[PDB]
């Protein structure tokens, strides 16, 4: 179940990473892409652990 | 782009023949005046992007770090290109790459 759920939130990482890259990720009030994408990774990867 | 003088070889600077009304460019050194090209006299720029593709070299293919995509080369439908993002270096610049191949040299993107 843990290995599973690891493998689950790296996919769904490797998911904003294409959406970030093709340029179709979703920006937030007072913050970049950049901030966007690294505050989306780092939402998921807690959630994960 | 400003060019250099024929004759002293500094650079020259814009003036106007007010018998004429036609933009010369006069140097501060010498006498000599030349007929210009073009009317344009000033820019200035905050959207640029310039360093989207100057990142490339002929041996960039030789570099060992670059990770090999599997896309397909436009030119020569090669199935083997090295791929790097865009080497401009601001804080709002795109996530969006910048594929080479290995085989024609020639750029190209995903699009
Ligand atoms: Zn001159
Ligand atoms: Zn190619």
């Amino acid at each position: 179940e843990i290995t599973h759920a690891i493998s689950s939130a790296k996919e769904q990482v490797q998911e904003i990473i294409y959406k970030a890259q093709h340029n179709e990720l979703e920006l937030k009030p007072g913050m970049t892409l950049r901030e966007s994408f690294e505050g989306e990774v780092s939402r998921t990867l807690n959630d994960a652990r | 782009s400003f060019r250099f003088c024929l004759e002293c070889n500094n650079m020259l600077y814009p003036k106007e023949d007010k018998e004429n009304q036609r933009l010369l460019y006069s140097c501060r050194n010498c006498d000599y005046t030349e007929l210009a090209e073009d009317p344009k006299v000033y820019r200035h720029e905050l959207i640029t992007n310039i360093g989207e593709t100057a990142g490339i070299v002929d041996d960039i293919g030789q570099d060992p770090t670059l990770p090999r995509s599997d896309k397909e080369c436009p030119e020569c439908h090669s199935r083997d290109c090295v791929f790097f993002q865009s080497q401009q270096r601001r804080k709002d610049t795109n996530m969006t790459l910048f594929y080479v191949c290995l085989n024609c040299k020639k750029t190209f993107r995903d699009e």
